[PDB]
């Protein structure tokens, strides 16, 4: 959960 | 007017709201249908995280517009 | 048992495991069938991050629980 | 050769470039096409975050790859 991108979140 | 929010299973929450709402008022609605502390939400439009003194129209969120929420993911 | 896997595109797999399995062991059988090494993965129950050495039993995780997939990305 | 690049909010562009490019010279042919400032643009290609100084080739980049631009949280666990 501190990424994000289109479209759902992103570890890392 | 309407507003639609995808959470991460798939699911669309459909918010009633005016244009002159608040990001806070948002998350609090959100709150109310679906249990969510406002401190665990993220919003996100048109490629960018939601500030919680914005209204929907500084964002140029319109009737129809969809949000995404990120939660903080949790421990434990 | 088995459990479930949703995958961002929406596909959902369905894996065999035993509830002395690690999050490490289950990483391994969603590589083996959708390419994505293991520290590329977090395994999300409920909203709960899963976290490598623990075991599905450690969470509860019981017959036809679901998994959200998502991606980390690599350290350098 | 052309690559792609998925932006925040799910439009792709095409970019011309050569292995040998920096990421930070890829980023400039982002703005040129989108205006989205090199500054505020986090690349990604097969799960890694693309660092400005090192090249394309660095990373296995090919012909019609897709870099997917992303955004950092504020306040992120």
């Amino acid at each position: 959960x501190q990424y994000w991108x289109y479209a759902t979140g992103v570890c890392g | 007017m309407q507003i639609f929010v995808k959470t991460l299973t798939g699911k669309t929450i459909t918010l009633e709201v005016e244009p002159s709402d608040t990001i806070e008022n948002v998350k609090a609605k959100i709150q109310d249908k679906e249990g969510i502390p406002p401190d665990q939400q993220r919003l996100i439009f048109a490629g960018r995280q939601l500030e919680d003194g914005r209204t929907l129209s500084d964002y140029n969120i319109q009737k129809e517009s969809t949000l995404h929420l990120v939660l903080r993911l949790r421990g434990g």
